[PDB]
Order: C-alpha cells, then structure tokens, then sequence
C-alpha cells in the first residue's frame, strides 16, 4: 500500500505558520500584581489608588515640586492624584530607548550679543493670569463641593 | 458566658409545651429525631463537598491557565 | 534516634559541584563485582 | 464587657495578624470597609462601637520596616483600621536584636504604649494581651522583649499570652537568628505568662501530609494559625455548654511558674477531596489531634511526660462523647502521663461551627478540636537551639555586630545558663517521686 | 475495521536505501577555544516590517 | 520514578542509540518534534522514566552522546528524529582516538571525560529516584572500549548501589575489524568484570547469520543489525514502562539470573522474526514462541549454546496470554532437554509478562540467558591476545603513553582465571 | 524612605553606570525625557530610593559623575538616556591620571576632589533618609582606582553608619589589559580592605567566559557585558523597591553575610541565562534556578568556588514562588555538599524574596556568595606584584610624584596577611 511516515496530524512548522505579532504583555496581564494583599479577594492587579490615610509615606507625587499650601494632608493627596497629568504621553517615547530618535529633543528665542541684552526669559513652567488673591482663593461662601454629601 | 441553648440543636421549650413534667415522666432526652437528623444532615453536607470540588477545580484550572500564556 | 538508612540515604560529599595515573591500576578482585569468595559463620540467635 | 488586645510586631506578626483579623470580620460578619453590609454582642470582645456605625478592632500593628504597613493602608482593609494606631518607623533592625533593643526602638516604644494607654482606657473588663511576634527576626525579638518588659512593671497582674514562632530544627530563612532566638527567650522566660510554640516546619508537613498542596505558601500557614487563635477565643464570644476564659489557662495548665511553654495541635485538617468521605466523629477527630504527626510543633511527644492538657471542642460535640473519647485515650498505652497527675484533662465546649474563609483550604465541618498540651517533651528544641548557638559562640562569629550597638559582650552568658536553668528545671520536674 | 495507513516499524519493515544524488556531511557541530557551539539551522526567519 | 538515564560512546554507541531512541519515541507515540499525539492514555503514565519534561508540555530524552571527535554525533543531528537530543548532552573532542585502549583511556579521555560527568551526574541529581544505567559500547574500538570503561570505573565509585547495565559488542575473529582488536578486548573486559553488574554480549556475525537466515532478505544494513538490537533493548525493560501479571525489573533480573558476582555476562535473544515469504505458513503461539526462543541460531552470540549448559535464564513475554500456556510450556522444555540444564539447580527459568505489546503485533518474547559456554570467546581472545602479545607486536604504541606490560599480564592472568572457574562449574556435580 | 545616591569614576564606572540607569530607567517606566510613564502603581511608589523630582513632573537621577577626563562624559552624554542626568553632577578635569595610581590618588585626585565632595553632600543632605552609597569602579585603571578610593575614604570618615557597596571590576592576568595592573590593583585593595563595607568582585574573563557558554552568541561587546552587571546590580536592591514575602535591605545582607570584619570581598551570579537556541527547552523551575545559580561556571569571577569552602551564601528571588520550594531545594543543596560548606556554622545560607520579577519574566534569582576560593586571586595579583616589584620595574614613575616604595612595602603586607587569615578558616575545624 504504502511506506512509512514520520510525522503524525500533519503539524505545520513554527517558523513558516504566520508571522510574529504584538502579544508581547500576553502573560503580563498580572505581571505587577502584588502577593501580600492580591490573591487575598481578588486575582487581578489592583487599581491605581485614588486615596491615601495620613501617614501613607511613600511619594505623593504632587506635593514636593509646586508646594501645595494649607490643607489637610489627604486633601492634598486626593487632589494632586486625581489631578491630570501624571501619565499619558505627548511625545509618545517608549521607555524602553529602542524609540530615542523619534523624537528630537527641542527646547520651543534668538540670542544676539552684538549690541544689548542676551539674558533670555524664563521657560514655561511658570503661572500667567492666574495671579489671583489668598484671601479671594481661601474665602468663599458655599459654590463648593458639599462636604458631607456622599449620595445614598 | 451564657448557656442559650439546652444542646446545640434545640432551644428551650415554650412554657404552654411544660404541661406536666413534675413526675419524671417526660424527659425529652429520648429525641425520637436522632436517626432522621442525622440523615438529614448528612444530605447537606456531601453538598458543602460537591460545592468545594467545583471551587478548588475552578482554582486550579485559572492556575494552569497562566502556565498556558508563559509557553 | 538513630535512623539507620540502607541503600540510598541522602549524605553527600561530592554531589553536584566537586569535580575540581598509568602507575596506578586495580590490581586482581578489589572491584565490588569479582571476589567469589564468602564471610565467616556465625551460629545467631533468632529467638530473641 | 470583656474585651482583649492583640499586639503585632514583626514581619511575621502583620502577616498572621492580617489573615487573623480578616477570619474575625468574616466570621462577625463585618465587611471589609467596617459596616454591616446593607441590608448581639458578641464582636465586642474584637471590636468597639464608634457610635456611627464603623467598627475599629482593639489591636496594633508595629514595624520598623515601613513596606509592609504601607500595603497595609494600600490595601483593600484601609478604612477599616484607625490610621494612627499602625506604626512605622524609618529603618529596620536588620536581623539585629542589638538594635531593636537599644538603638532604634526606645524611640517607637514610647508612642506605642501611648496607644496601648489610649485603647485600654476605653475598655472595661479587660482580659488580656496577646502578642504575635517573630522570634528569630531583629526587630520582632527586640521589640518584642522591650514591650513584654515595659508592660509588665506598666500593668502588672493583666495576663499576657505570646503566639511565638520559633525556627525549625534544620530549615530556616537568616543564618544569625539563634542568637536573637536565645536572647528572646530570656528576655521571656520572666515576663510572658504563656507561650506557644508554633514553628514552620510542623505546619509544613502538615500542609503536605493532609491539605495536599505540593506548592503551600505563607498564607496558607497563616489562615492555620488564625483559625487556631479564633478555635481558643471563641470561648469568650460564643455560648457554649461549658465555658473557660483566658483565665482559665494559667489556672489548669500551669504546675510551676517557670513551666509556661505548650505546644499546639488542631484537627480535622483534611482535604475537601476527601473532607466528608469519612465520618469526622468525635472519636476519630480527637485521635488525630493527639497523634504525634499532627503536632503544630515539631516535637515527639512519645520521648516524654505529659503534664497537662487542654482541649476545646467547637461545633455540635456532647459532653458524653467527650468523656467517651477521654477514657480511649486514658486506656491507651502509647500515651501516658506523668506521676504526680491522676487526671490531666482540662475540657471546654463551644455551639459555634468554624466559619470558613472564601479562598481558604479548609473544609467547614460541624465539629472540631483545638488542643493545648505542657509536656516535658519540649526540651528537645531547647537542646539543639543550644547546640546551634554555642557552636558559632564558640569562635565569637559574629560578635561585633552585638558588641558594637551597646550590648555588653557578657549578655551571652546569663541568656545561655538562663536555658541551662531551664532544662534544669524541666528534666527535674519529669522525673518521678 | 481500522487497518493502518501506514507501515509500522520492525525488524523487517523500515528498508533504508542510500542510493541519493549526492551523499554530501554537512558540518552542525563546532568546537571553538574549548567551547562547543552550533550553527543556528532550522531557527533562521526571513523578514518584517517590524 | 524509577527512571534510567541513558549514555553513549562511539559511533557504535551514537548510532544504537539513534536507533533505540527513535524505537522508543515510536512505542511512546512521540513525534519528531517532541509533542505527544498517541492515542491510548496509558502510554503517559509512566512516560518520566526516559523522558523529562521542557515548558509547552514537550519532551526530551534524558540521554548523552560522548566522542573524541564530532562527525558521528554531526551525522546524526540531520537525521530523522534528530531534534530531540539536546545541544548539552553532546561532548566531543577534537583528536579522535586511531583505535587506541591507552589513547582513549589515559591521554585525552582523561582530560575530556570531566564535562560528561558532570553531565550526567546533572541529570542524576535531576531526577526523582534513579534505577540505573544503562550503556551501549563495542570493545573492539579505542575510543568506545577506553572512555567507556573508565566512566564505568568512575561512575562506580560514586553510585556504588544503583544499578549499571552494559551491551557490549565484543568482536569475533572471523569479522575481523581491527588487528589491534585483542589489547583493546582482553583490557576493556578486565576493566568491565569488576564494575559493571550486567553485561549482555552482541556479536556482528550473529547479527549477520539473523539476518541472513532468518528474516531472508537480500541486502541488510547496519541500520537493520542496530534496530535488532534495539529492539532487545527494548523488550527487557518494556516490564517496567507498562503493566502486567508479573513485574519484573533490571534488579530482579540479575538476582534471579546471576548466582555468582563474577558471572555477570548474558547472551540475548529475540522473537518472534519470520520472513515475508514464511510469515503465512507460521502460526503465531506461545509454543512457536519458546521453541523460537531456545534455538542455538537465533541467539545473539557467536557461541553456540548447546556446547555448554545453561546456568539461568529469563523470558520477558509481552502481550496478552496466558500463564498455563507459559508455566507448562517452560516446564516442557526444562523437561526434555535435562542435559542442556545444570542440575543443581531445578527450575532455573524466570518468567515475566508484560500486556503491552509491540505496535503491529499480538504476541513477542525477550530471552536473556546465562550459560557457561561463553567460554568459548573469552578463550578464543585469549588465545589471540597471547599469541600476538608473546613478540610484543605493536607494543610500543601502548607503553609510548606510560603504560606498563605488567597490566597486560595482569588483566590476561585474570582472564585466564575467570575463564577457568567460568568453566569449572560445567563440570560441578551434586 | 531609606534611598541611596550613586557615584561612578572612570571610564569603566562610567560605561557601568550609562547601562545601569537605563535598565533602572526601563524597570520604573522611565523615558528618555524624563516622564513617568509608568503601567502600574508599583513603578511609582517607592521611585524616590533612586530619582529626585523635579518642577515640572520630570525625574533625575541622583548620581554623580567623577573624573580627571571629559572625553568618556562627553561620549555617554549623546548616548540614549543620556538627557537624565543634570549638568551641575558632571565634574572633570583636563588632564587625566595615565594610568598611575600616583597620578589618580595624590596629585590632581585630591585637588579636583572639593567640588565631588560638596555636590555628594549636598545631595546626602537633600535626601531626608540616607540608606548608604554604591560606587562602581576598575582596579586596574589610575584614575578609578585611586580617586575612587579617595573619595572612598573621605565620605566613610564623615558617614560610618551608612552602609558603602562598591563593584570593583578587578582585573584578571590571562587577559590583561594594562602592563601596570598588579601595582595599582595593590594600592587600591589596600585602601579597599580598610574602608569598604562590602566590595563585589566582578572579573571580565569570567564574563567573556559566561557570553560564550552560556549566552552561545557570536559576537558579544562591552554593552552586554555592561548589561550583565547592570541586571546583577539591580538584583541586589529589588526587594528594597517592591514587597515581598521577605524584605531584605543592604544593611541585612551585610549583617547576615560578614562573619569578620574584615572579610568582605563577594562573588556574585545572576539566573537564568540560556542560549536563544534553548530558551524553549529549559523550564523555568526553582530547581533548575538553583542548580544554575550554584553552577561554577555561572559565577562573575575567575576564582573556581569548589577549590574551597563556602563562608556564607546568599540567595534573592524575584518573582512570585512557593516558600516551600525555596527552602526544601536549598537545605538539599546544603545536605548534598557538605565537603563545601563550613561546619562550624550551620545553615550557613541567607533567603529572601521579591514579588515583582524583572520585566519580560517571572523568576530570576541573584545569588551572592562570601567563599574562601577568591584568595586565589589574591595569590596570583600578589605574586604577579612581588615579581615585577623584585627588580623595581616602573618604579620610579610612581616615586616621582612623592611616593615611597614603603607604601608598596606596606600594601604587600597587607594582602598577605589578609590572605593568611582569609585561608586560617578555610581549615579550621570544630
Ligand atoms: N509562619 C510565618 N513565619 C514568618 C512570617 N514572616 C516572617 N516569618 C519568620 O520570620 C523569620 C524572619 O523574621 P521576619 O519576621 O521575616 O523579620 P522581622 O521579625 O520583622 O525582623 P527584621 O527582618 O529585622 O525586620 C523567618 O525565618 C520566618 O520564618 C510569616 O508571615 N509567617
Ligand atoms: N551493530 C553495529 N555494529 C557497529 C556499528 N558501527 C560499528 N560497529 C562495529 O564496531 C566495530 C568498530 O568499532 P569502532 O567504530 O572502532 O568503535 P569506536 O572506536 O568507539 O568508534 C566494527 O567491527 C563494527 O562491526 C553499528 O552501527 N551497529
Ligand atoms: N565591564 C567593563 N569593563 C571595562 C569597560 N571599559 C573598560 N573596562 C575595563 O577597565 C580596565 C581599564 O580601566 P581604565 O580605563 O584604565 O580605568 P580608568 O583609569 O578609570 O580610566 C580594562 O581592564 C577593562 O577590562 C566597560 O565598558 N565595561
Ligand atoms: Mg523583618
């Protein structure tokens, strides 16, 4: 009838059968998933916090650079976390480095010594016409959040 | 603490139930509900088992499931 | 208290990682599967 | 009215105090954010009323390392906890008893028995203290010591009991931990009214043995040690037939006062493949606890006496049963007692079944048995952690790192010969008259 | 019934022939300064845009 | 459990083990690129006794290729089955060893012999609760009949309770391969006699006179002699891999074969084979079975057996048949041929059955005997040796690496010697 | 809390620290400008051990970059995260040392060294809670192995409690790379011994010796070399970074790992490495990490561990494993070996545990282990010293610049003492 065989259910090879694609986090979707709480309730990795207790130590990310003035601590904490920013990219890099040159690095006038001047100004990282008063900011009446609302 | 419970599986008796019981006649101690309990019992708990069998097959196929993506 | 372990046991000193002559050879029934020769008697006891 | 404290200090501590605490709100049925869900007084003993709702637990957590108690307040549970009775310092002890007893926690010890002063004012008819702590860690022995010390000149007569964990015979995790290990236990010997013994390996088998798990990891041991905690205290919460207290433990199980070390054992622990294919009766269950495989300690009970035993009963167990079981064991001959003991037996019985956690191991079974044991078989461990430590001390390795943060090259010895008092004691009590 | 499709092996049934075009050894295996190495056949891919 | 982890040396070892491994892969139902697609579930339950596990659920042999130069083991990556073998498990050289016992035991094996040791004292400690070994070598090369042996020797003195088999394919004059071939065999079986717990004999002119008679077919190969031979290697260990009435492994094979340590050396044999021009006259039975079994011809040694008698022997059965058939049958042949069986011993067969049997066929038996007319070879090299070594022809190919002629006379001596209690137990009466 | 600051000297603590950063950069989620882009709340919450922040929500590295040439700065400066680092931390000279230790540690060292020093405490004092410094370093260069050193000594003598690591690339003799090697390498040992808290050896033969066996790639370079000692430094301080099972800080591995003060010098490893041609066939258990890790070729030194005793060890794991696999696997490999292991201080090995893995796997282990078999090294750079000292070759470079051979005198002296006492214990019995 026939010969010999060598390969059973006729399986293809991994180098031909299609091609490699973008799965790369298929094993990491609880790849920074703690173990000592995680695994207690739940098995998937824990939401980013939106509150902290007093006392909660490690780097608030807000407070340090622009000092953030008198309020409570978790006050602060909550807002400066629930703020924007603080993620999502602009520019797009990857932080692997594999993309440093998809980018150059400008900084967005021209510096001329030949008669005066030469100091340039300061870069954008500073406040404009939100000048505004303490005493205005701190005080006022009710148009706020209700302190105690809390829907049931 | 307290003692609620005459045993753990009945409570006291209504005073309408303590009719008689000055002469040691009814003593209530005989249950006439031992073999029926127990068989009872017996019902619900292989199903606390059938329950757990299902949770920990659950448990260790999500676990495989990891194995699975890693390859 | 003891323990006593026969075949296999689990001591050691050159398991995994040890390893750092023509004159030199075995000479007639040293190897464990030569020697066709027997102990001694000995009358034992049994009944305990 | 009756209320008791839990103290825990040490990586150790939090860790099994974290599995304790979730077993207690889940058995009073709290939720994890502290309130009824939405839809009896018993928690009182745990708990304590704010008045508006919430619940907040009568214990404190201690750390100088501050990683593990900021997951604490990261976790799921940080509304549930006060968020100034979790302490944390700034730098750990590093293995280092040296440190955690005169460097570094004379400056944490003060703000922690404010707290205790603040949350023992509020009760009434206070119990007692228990502490979790790990033996053979710097800060936990360190902090432990200056605490049991501390309270026991700031109160006096409230009782103290100490869930330590020593480090098992040949497997262990640091190689410095014999020296805290002794030095703990002298600090202890004059200041704890009962310990027990409650070493990793014990547990270790036993996990392997019944649970059939061929990969455990530390919450598994920590769901066992809370659910023998909630087995001894639901005495105080839940009505039974036949009730003891924690006074009630140095009042039986203590012969003389130095003997206080007791040695642990749980049952059933089987599988939920095989949980209900067998009876569970009384009598099989309280054979299984007394089989020397069992032992929460490593430890062979048949190389000595026994002194005295308490067991506890929880579920739907008969007064009649147990004395039935207690003759069997009486009669038995692999077991005996010591002379100076006619009857040994100290028995308490609780109507409340365990609960079982969501995510746990265990199987919910109508009865179980928790039981307590002082043997004078507990020399062994005493005797090879003596071996241990006088080996290294014998070339003064790792001296320096004592010698150099203020302790006195001599405190060695006093710890050494105060162990050597203490085999003296216990193989002068085994003997008979 | 299910006769087999194909042959099984024994003593009498594989029956090797070398008559090929060409019986060339190709050499796999390579010993450099006291280090073994391979070459990386069967492993090679072509291209992509990635 | 009770898993045995394979080596190999020589082209004569590389190329029985390519042929074994890829038997094995079959019975096992393996495909070349090593994922399982058998069909029954009981060839996965005990499929950890050659083969470990990798990630993807695939599997390897537990095997090592050793060599003193790579073009046997270069020749055998391309061939089919080839992909299975792992980079790490071969060792080579890059000197050879020109038929060399001295070359390949004291210059260059010496020196190599460290990274298969390790090797596979790697895979050792891998393992749960090693059997043994097992090894496959010819005694009429240098690098085999060297390297081989001192890992023997090594490897002894470091498993001394494990268990070690050896095929040996020793060389008969007739075929005469190697004009060197008698320093090489009388050193490589003095070295062998004191370490190795069994030996099983292969002769190349037996292989031939099988194949030529029995199987009738017009042009052999090396690939059919090495699929003959393992196919024996196979059978003797097929107990332990699947069930059946009787277990039986390589322990219990030498303790109810071998009644002294220093008789420790088997001729092999196999069945059934018929040919394709007498496979529909032959009914297939247990009698045809073990009349097939006890023929001089069909054994797999160039010593005739009925020359001498049979001290032991062992039948591995496998199939689905019956222990009437099997007891009565063996008590037969034990019966009506008393002058071949050695009387001081009644019963001295043991019998195993195994229900699993070979893919294709219904019924198929393993012999493996010991008897005292083996004697025959050892004399025959002694002879050679001795004639050929009393004017110190190529001597000084040996003694220019340090070697001494006293070892000679020694490792001879000692041949003699066990030629000579080999053969008075022939003689013994009760 | 608890953070370290970095400084790197040298070409070669340069090129370390330009890999170093980028894999921290990559493991907290970092990008070239400078912005969190981290995926989880892990990579955020403990980032200040490492990076100060910055108006603007940017991120910069604390490291200081110290040297007597421009030319390696001005290189790494263009590289890919070469933005990072703030241009006030750069401090140069013009000149450079030649490669004399003399050069490097007395005469332009010392008079650059006021502007490192005030930057070092003016970020030591910044920072609310200092935890210690990490310095990278080769011995065999003048201006590394002298004002490395210097600096060395200067910030111990102002801050003894914190703890000082050091990776200090010594330099092997098969390969050498300067003519001057011994001399310096003693001068800077010599200063070492006396100041650092611990010091880890890594020997570039051995990483070549690693990327050939190993790695089994073609073509390997300083960059992946750079690469190996990055991921092994990043090793060490993980669980200082993430929860875990156990934490264990610096000041825990040096409490539990030093027996005598002076006793300090480690050999380091890092698991798993596999070839590309076997990254689909090895299974990632935690026996096959441990056998890897205690492997003696996968060691970063030249030093052969099995030619002595282990001291202490010292294991880490990243990852999310059972404690019950860690612990059994290492008592075995502790009960297996006893010749090697010291008996006079039992369970002489350290364990610890990280819960989150490097990125792109799940578990990894660095091991670290304190052993006698490093006096070896010792012994070869003191007798390549002594020999090249005996006839005053290239002596009077270094006498000309105000030293005296009574420091190399003393130097010599030293090491010899400390490998005498180092080889006491390998002895020393109970
Ligand atoms: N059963 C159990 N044992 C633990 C646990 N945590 C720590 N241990 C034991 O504690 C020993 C080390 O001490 P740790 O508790 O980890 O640390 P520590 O007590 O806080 O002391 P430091 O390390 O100096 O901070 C280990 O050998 C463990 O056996 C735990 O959660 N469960
Ligand atoms: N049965 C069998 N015998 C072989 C094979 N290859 C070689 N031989 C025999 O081995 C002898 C030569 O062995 P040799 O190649 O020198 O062994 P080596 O030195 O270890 O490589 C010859 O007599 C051959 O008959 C084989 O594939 N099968
Ligand atoms: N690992 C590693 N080693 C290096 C690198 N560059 C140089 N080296 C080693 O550094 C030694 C020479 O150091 P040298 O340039 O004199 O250091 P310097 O005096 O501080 O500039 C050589 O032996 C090299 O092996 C590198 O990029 N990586
Ligand atoms: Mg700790």
């Amino acid at each position: 009838q026939y010969a010999y065989d060598f390969n059973p259910a006729k399986t293809q090879s991994l180098q031909s059968r299609p091609i490699e694609h973008n799965k790369f986090s298929a094993w990491t979707g609880d790849q920074l998933y703690r173990t000592s709480y995680g695994t207690h309730w739940t098995s998937k990795p824990q939401e980013p916090k939106t509150h902290v207790p007093p006392g909660y130590a490690g780097y608030i990310p807000g407070l340090k650079p622009n000092n953030h003035y008198g309020a409570s601590y978790g006050e602060i904490a909550k807002n400066c976390l629930s703020n924007p920013k603080v993620a999502q990219n602009p520019f797009k890099l990857a932080s692997t480095g594999f993309n440093y040159q998809r980018h150059d690095f400008r900084d967005p006038s021209l510096t001329a010594t030949t008669h005066k001047f030469g100091a340039q100004t300061l870069l954008k990282n500073h406040p404009s016409i939100d000048q505004k008063s303490n005493q205005w900011q701190s005080q006022t009446h009710d148009s706020f959040r209700n302190p105690l609302h809390k829907p049931n | 603490m307290k003692r609620v419970k005459e045993s753990y599986f009945r409570e006291h008796s209504d005073w309408s139930d303590i009719n008689g019981c000055s002469g040691a006649k009814e003593f209530e101690g005989e249950d006439l509900a031992y073999d029926a309990r127990i068989k009872y019992q017996k019902e619900t708990q292989k199903q606390w088992i059938e329950q757990q069998i299902r949770e920990k097959k659950m448990r260790e196929e999500a676990e495989r499931n990891e194995e699975r993506a890693y390859a | 208290f003891e323990l006593s372990k026969g075949p296999h046991s689990h001591k050691d000193f050159c398991s995994t990682f040890g390893r750092v002559s023509t004159s030199d050879f075995r000479k007639k029934n040293t190897g464990t599967m030569g020697s066709n020769k027997l102990p001694i008697i000995k009358p034992f006891k049994y009944a305990d | 009215m009756r209320e008791v404290i839990s103290i825990h200090v040490g990586q150790g501590g939090i860790q099994v105090g974290n599995a304790c605490w979730e077993l207690f709100c889940l058995e009073h049925g709290i939720q994890p954010d502290g309130q009824m869900p939405s839809d009896d007084d018993a928690f009182n003993t745990f708990f304590s009323e704010t008045g508006a709702g919430k619940h907040v637990p009568r214990a404190v957590f201690l750390d100088l390392e501050p990683t593990v108690i900021d997951e604490v307040r990261t976790g799921t549970y940080r509304q549930l906890f006060h968020p100034e009775q979790l302490i944390s310092g700034k730098e750990d002890a590093a293995n280092n008893f040296a440190r955690g007893h005169y460097t570094i926690g004379k400056e944490i010890v003060d703000l922690c028995l404010d707290r205790i002063r603040k949350l023992a004012d509020n009760c009434t008819g206070l119990q007692g203290f228990l502490v979790f702590n790990s033996v053979g860690g710097g800060t936990g022995s360190g902090l432990g010591s200056l605490l049991l010390e501390r309270l026991s000149v700031d109160y006096g007569k409230k009782s103290k009991l100490g869930f330590t964990i020593y480090p098992s015979p040949q497997v262990s995790t640091a190689v410095v931990e014999p020296y805290n290990s002794i030095l703990s236990t002298h600090s202890l010997l004059e200041h704890t009214d009962v310990a027990v013994m409650l070493d990793n390996e014990a547990i270790y088998d036993i996990c392997r043995r019944n649970l059939d798990i061929e990969r455990p990891t530390y919450t598994n041991l920590n769901r066992l040690i809370a659910q023998v905690i909630s087995s001894l205290t639901a005495s105080l919460r839940f009505d039974g037939a036949l009730n003891v207290d924690i006074t009630e433990f140095q009042t039986n199980l203590v012969p003389y006062p130095r003997i206080h070390f007791m040695l642990s054992s749980y049952a059933p622990i089987i599988s939920a493949e095989k949980a209900y294919h067998e009876q569970l009766s009384v009598a099989e269950i309280t054979n299984s606890a007394f089989e020397p495989a069992n032992m929460m300690a490593k430890c062979d009970p048949r190389h000595g006496k026994y002194m005295a035993c308490s067991m506890m009963y929880r579920g739907d167990v008969v007064p009649k049963d147990v004395n039935a079981s207690i003759a069997t064991i009486k009669t038995k001959r692999t077991i005996q007692f010591v002379d100076w003991c006619p009857t040994g037996f100290k028995v308490g019985i609780n109507y409340q079944p365990p609960t079982v956690v969501p995510g746990g191991d265990l199987a919910k079974v109508m009865r179980a048995v928790c039981m307590i044991s002082n043997s004078t078989a507990i020399a062994e461990v005493f005797s090879r952690l003596d071996h241990k430590f006088d080996l290294m001390y014998a070339k003064r390795a790792f001296v320096h790192w004592y010698v150099g943060e203020g302790m006195e090259e001599g405190e060695f010895s006093e710890a050494r010969e105060d162990l050597a008092a203490l085999e003296k004691d216990y193989e002068e009590v085994g003997i008979e008259t | 019934y299910n006769l087999p499709k194909t042959v099984p092996l024994l003593p009498g049934h594989c029956f090797p022939d070398h008559l090929k075009e060409s019986h060339h050894k190709t050499q796999q295996f390579t010993l450099v300064n006291n280090v073994h190495c391979e070459k990386t056949n069967y492993i090679e891919e072509k291209n992509d845009p990635y | 459990m009770r898993e045995i982890v394979h080596i190999q040396g020589g082209q004569c070892g590389n190329q029985i083990g390519a042929k074994f491994w890829e038997v094995i892969s079959d019975e096992h139902g393996i495909d070349p690129t090593g994922t399982y697609h058998g069909d029954s579930d009981l060839q996965l339950e005990r499929i950890n006794v050659y083969y470990n596990e990798a990630t993807g659920g695939r599997y390897v042999p537990r095997a090592i290729l050793m060599d003193l130069e790579p073009g046997t083991m270069d020749s055998v990556r391309a061939g089919p089955f080839g992909q299975l073998f792992r980079p790490d498990n071969f060792v080579f050289g890059q000197t050879g060893a020109g038929n060399n016992w001295a070359k390949g035991h004291y210059t260059e094996g010496a020196e190599l012999i460290d990274s298969v040791l390790d090797v596979v004292r790697k895979e050792a400690e891998g393992c749960d609760c090693l059997q043994g070994f097992q090894i496959t070598h010819s005694l009429g090369g240098g690098t085999g009949s060297g390297m081989g042996t001192l890992l023997i020797s090594k490897v002894r003195e470091e498993y001394p309770d494990r268990i070690m088999e050896t095929f040996s394919v020793v060389p008969s004059p007739k075929v005469s391969d190697t004009v060197v071939e008698p320093y090489n065999a009388t050193l490589s079986v003095h070295q062998l006699v004191e370490n190795a717990d069994e030996c099983m004999v292969i002769d190349n002119e037996a292989l031939y006179d099988i194949c030529f008679r029995t199987l009738k077919l017009t042009t052999p190969t090396y690939g059919d002699l090495n699929h003959l031979v393992s196919a024996a290697m196979s059978g003797v260990t097929c107990c332990l891999r699947f069930p059946g009435q009787l277990n039986s492994d390589l322990r219990k094979l030498a303790v109810n074969l071998i009644p002294f340590p220093r008789l420790h050396f088997f001729m092999i044999g196999f069945a059934p084979l018929t040919s394709r021009g007498s496979q529909q006259y032959r009914a297939l039975t247990v009698p045809e079975l073990t009349q097939q079994m006890f023929d001089a011809k069909n054994m797999m040694c160039a010593a005739d057996p009925r020359h001498g008698r049979y001290l032991t022997a062992s039948a591995l059965f496998r199939g689905r048949m019956s222990t009437k058939e099997v007891d009565e049958q063996m008590l037969n042949v034990q019966n009506k041929n008393s002058s071949y069986f050695v009387e001081w011993i009644p019963n001295n067969i043991k019998s195993s059955i195994c229900d699993i049997p070979p893919k294709g066929l219904k019924m198929a038996v393993t012999f493996v005997g010991n008897s005292t007319a083996i004697q025959e070879m050892f004399k025959r090299v002694a002879e050679q040796f001795t004639a050929m070594f009393r004017r110190k022809a190529f001597l000084h190919w040996y003694t220019g690496e340090g070697m001494d002629e006293m070892e000679f006379t020694e490792a001879e001596s000692n041949m003699n010697d066990l030629v000579s209690e080999y053969q008075q137990y022939q003689d013994a009466t009760a």
